[PDB]
């Protein structure tokens, strides 16, 4: 019928207690960072304080709230040309990842591992390209998820678009952006944001080529592809379209904090590029 | 009362004991002591091998030398122990393995020396490569140095031989060899060996991974990074040197999927 | 099968016979069998930072010498 | 988690077995966790204007001389 | 389950009581406005009155009801031109404020301080500009809130529009006007409609330029900007669009009443301009 | 047990904290902690000003330098703090004032240095003048040096300029600058900074006077005298130097008889 609702994210932080002068063998201020610990001080340990009823909370910096936003992870281009074109009708294929853009990637990479349900939202825009007056009727798009192993479409109209088992979204141009949710689908107990290893052990008794693989890569993160097409048949006036994909990680847990990316990303691994390694600017030691 | 102290410790595992008289307490990474794989988290169904004292004991790696020009050193685990006694044999005879570790870094000097080493244990310590024409190209052989470890550099030097690429890491020290600032490495479990204070670092590491158990031969779970936060100095000598020694004990290691031994291509 | 929860009210309207005061609640009903379809509740927990700020084996007493 | 409140009825239809008379109520259910998302309830309070109209230290008795 | 509901805004005002002739030392009519008080009289204090059951109420002049309206606070212009244009595609940037227009500003300025949740509603209109017959497909707009400190877009298509953390609205042309709510977000306990001060103390030991700042300005009111773009790629026929922003302050409290603005506004402060200082018209003292 | 120690102290007053790791306990002069003036001993009847944290906080005076030729230093209280923040302002705006103090003298060196400073707090530290033709002639300006303090000398040198007399103190070190033997200064509240043992002296001083409250601008209640009981030495150097720093916090200060500010002739 109706369900009605231990430190929570929106609880007020601790009050400041009043504290007075001190003269003793207690030494909060002195410490030793060699131990690997941070000194847990509060202001009353080193100055006189008044009483303050604290009302601020950390509600907006919970993991869930830090990540509660859709971020663009790709832009997919498709078109619907005249049937008289020498060029094939363009359908798009995108290998699913959060590493083609940088903002969400940097936020997730504050952590080594994560678990979340994924919400995907799709914004679709279209335009004419030839300075012509010809027209086009409202387009329908098919967004098909092709998981690893399923046949990837080779033509905008081949049999794979039947989608008997792959999930597909048929989106109608001009309606609210499409949206679906996906569960935590990892083949591990958490997604790995970093994998310090290889997918193959090179064996002595085998050629180097046969035992080779990329550093830091594994099917831990192969999630397959999105394949997108304009379903409408060819039209005399060409229309080009873009599908922007937004990812929001919801119901999220994360583990093992990391220093954030400080120089520009350079591919899907942690590699860096010459000429981008100077994030800090000039400032003199005794200048405010 | 009896004189027990933070600074004076004894560690005993298997047939091996470590003593120290200038410790700065010791760290248990993320507050989690190593443990065997619980039944509720288990995954391979075959009865595991658990070598216990045969492999859970202190192994000392080759000693390195700290000088005024040292930029830093790195090792990966289990890789640095791959050739260590029965731990190494159990690792290569089985498809799967998991293990925690006690890491003890040793570096003594004198009351007239100075310098400070940051000793960091990093889960999934992925390092940057040497190439600006291909990414993720460091080879298995160069990514896995075994007990000799590798080193950090103060300068990125791209490999320009595209005919026969070196395929190795080029780990820049102030970028923690991975594109993030070294000043923030302290969010990883760590200690500092600051010579006026202490002569060792002790880190107890739980097995950490996104799986209960995995391929030790394919994947390193932890990296150990040692960098000079403050450079070595002594009296008014221009070229002081002091050794740094690593001793590491596997803890709660267990293995599954026994078969013939893995014979890896390491050169 | 409604879930009723309370809101943490920030700006309060001039009202205590309808808005600002007498605990304002909100209602959630899940429409889907898959929990991945659910909205986020945001009713989240906090924890002590000690596993990162004080990962030392012997307890830190801040008024005492760290090294002893 | 519905809030039921009464309306102040102005024009009443010819009805007292459904509209005009037997107190007409209305219903509100909040759909969002953030109270900033809520509609305004308009159930507001009034106050005495004295802090602006009579801010004098010694009480004003209107039948008496203001200056005495 | 069901909740069911001390002077309220909709209560009837006080009844008039019947009062008769009087002859006494009670002197309600005489008073002294030097005290700073207003004489609290009602008609029965100075004339004979009948009994009247009062039904009128002040329900529509409660603070909430006086402000319960969306008011236009800005008009933002954007466009989507041909790709062959010498001119850049126009995206808009607006520093959030209620001071670019005058009507809501004057109402809020009956008070010195306020607290409210803000409802923003967005009305979007578009048109062709070149007398051409070419066409355009339905546009999608991105309205991105860029809070102070976040990177402001420099091009309609640069990386900032990824919005991984800024909130953005993707609005589809021709649908219901977009709408969001925001909490009371002030860095103070109330918004200041007037700040009699500076953001910098000029120091003797420092150059005048270094200690200078504008009178009456402070980040009390810096709320960042809205950045708006047409998401669709360039089209051969140029379309221009306008986004009208409407602000309704809801759940509002206000403090310290002020005389309303009586001469034309002149910038974001209280300054006035020569030639606008004569609000009153001519009327002879003894003419009705 | 926890390692608390005589030698390691933290002092916090107002917004200021002092730490020390080589203390030799600390002294509370005559066993009396500072206190506000009790009603049963009160005398001016006006409501006093009590600045509390605005003035009861650590103020550091200009540092001096100890060498093999140093004969000693002296300061007077409240005079040495007359120009210190809100303590100084409250002192000059009021006819009357009283205050106690925490005095912390700082002087570190090394395990190879040696030397010992006697740090004495003297109630009514009247000092001898430079004249053999007039007594009690030291001028207000020369008697009150403010934070720079003054110095002791090993030799009495009479001022012979009777045309324009210098009118200053000539405080001879072994006579404690006042005609009594320095070896007996230990009956005053004191500590010794002996470099092999400790690097600081801490003296908590109650307000002491023959009145409950008095003119701070006319009268100093306490003198601080620092003299080398054993001279500075180091390795085999002929001219070693080490700094001495004074930091003083007023305690329980209260003031009466508020008016316009006193603007004294100090030069
Ligand atoms: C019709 C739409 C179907 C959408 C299909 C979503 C498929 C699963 C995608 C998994 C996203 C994984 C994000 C984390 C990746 C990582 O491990 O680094
Ligand atoms: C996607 C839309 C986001 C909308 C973001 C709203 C940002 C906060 C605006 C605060 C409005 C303040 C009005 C009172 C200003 C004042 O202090 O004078
Ligand atoms: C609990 O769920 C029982 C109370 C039902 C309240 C009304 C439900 C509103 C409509 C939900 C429709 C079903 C959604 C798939
Ligand atoms: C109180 O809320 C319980 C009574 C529920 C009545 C039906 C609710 C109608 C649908 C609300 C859906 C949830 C809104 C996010």
């Amino acid at each position: 019928g109706s369900s009605s609702t231990a430190a929570t994210s929106r609880d007020a932080l601790p009050n400041t207690e009043a504290s007075g002068p001190t003269h003793s063998k207690e030494i909060p201020a002195l410490t030793a960072v060699e131990t690997g610990a941070t000194n847990p001080l509060v202001p009353s340990d080193t100055v006189q304080t008044r009483h303050v009823v604290q009302h601020r909370s950390r509600s907006e910096s919970s993991i869930e709230s830090f990540f509660a936003r859709g971020a663009c992870v790709t832009i997919m281009t498709v078109d619907n040309p005249a049937s008289t074109t020498n060029k094939d009708k363009l359908f798009a294929v995108w290998k699913i990842t959060y590493k083609d853009t940088v903002q969400l990637r940097r936020k997730l990479e504050f952590f080594t591992y994560s678990r979340f349900d994924m919400e995907l939202t799709f914004v679709v825009t279209a335009n004419f390209t030839e300075t012509n007056n010809g027209h086009a009727l409202n387009q329908v798009y098919q967004i098909m998820y092709v998981p690893p192993g399923a046949p990837v479409p080779e033509k905008w109209d081949d049999y794979t678009w039947q989608t008997s088992s792959n999930p597909s979204i048929f989106y109608t141009y001009g309606t609210a952006p499409a949206r679906i949710s996906v569960p935590y689908v990892g083949i591990s107990n958490a997604y790995s944001h970093f994998y310090d290893g290889f997918s193959k052990v090179p064996l002595k008794d085998q050629s180097a080529a046969l035992g080779d693989s990329l550093y830091g890569a594994a099917s831990l993160n192969d999630f397959g592809i999105l394949a997108v097409r304009v379903v409408n048949d060819h039209n005399p006036t060409k229309v080009t379209s873009k599908i922007r994909v937004y990812l929001k990680p919801k119901h999220i847990r994360v583990w093992c904090p990391r220093p954030p990316r400080a120089v520009a990303y350079y591919g899907p691994g942690v590699d860096y590029k010459d000429g981008t390694l100077t994030p800090l600017s000039t400032k003199d030691l005794t200048t405010y | 009362a009896c004189g027990y102290s933070d600074r004076v410790l004894q560690l005993t595992l298997g047939n091996s004991t470590i003593t120290t008289q200038e410790a700065a307490n010791s760290v248990v990474a993320y507050g989690r002591w190593p443990e065997y794989l619980r039944d509720s988290e288990a995954n391979p169904v075959d009865q595991p091998t658990e070598p216990d004292v045969a492999a859970c004991r202190f192994y000392t790696l080759d000693t390195v030398s700290w000088t005024k020009e040292s930029r830093g050193w790195w090792w990966k685990l289990p890789d640095a122990l791959r050739d260590m006694g029965l731990f190494g044999q159990n690792m290569y005879y089985h498809y799967l393995g998991r293990s925690g570790y006690t890491v003890h870094v040793q570096c003594n000097a004198s009351k007239f020396h100075q310098g400070a080493l940051g000793v960091f244990a990093v889960p999934e310590m992925c390092l940057a490569g040497d190439s600006n024409t291909t990414t993720m190209h460091t080879s298995y052989q160069n990514a896995n140095p075994g007990e000799k470890g590798g080193t950090f550099t103060g300068t990125f030097t791209p490999d320009n031989n595209q005919t026969s690429p070196a395929r190795r890491f080029c780990p820049v020290d102030y970028l923690l060899g991975n594109g993030t600032l070294l000043g923030n490495a302290f969010v990883f479990p760590h200690q500092i060996i600051n010579l006026r204070t202490n002569n060792c670092a002790t880190l107890v590491l739980p097995y950490v991974n996104s799986l209960s158990i995995d391929s030790m031969v394919k994947h390193n779970n932890w990296g150990i990074a040692i960098l000079p936060l403050a450079p070595l100095n002594f009296a008014s000598e221009s070229s002081p040197e002091i050794p740094i020694t690593l001793t590491i004990a596997p803890m709660c290691c267990e293995f599954n999927g026994l078969r013939n031994i893995t014979l890896p291509r390491l050169q | 099968g409604a879930q009723v929860s309370s809101q943490k009210v920030g700006a309060h309207e001039n009202s205590n016979r309808a808005y600002g005061g007498s605990t304002i609640n909100y209602t959630t009903i899940n429409y889907y069998r898959d929990s991945a379809s659910n909205a986020a509740s945001k009713q989240d927990f906090s924890q002590d930072p000690s596993k990162f700020t004080e990962p030392i084996k012997d307890v830190l007493i801040k008024t005492a010498p760290m090294l002893n």
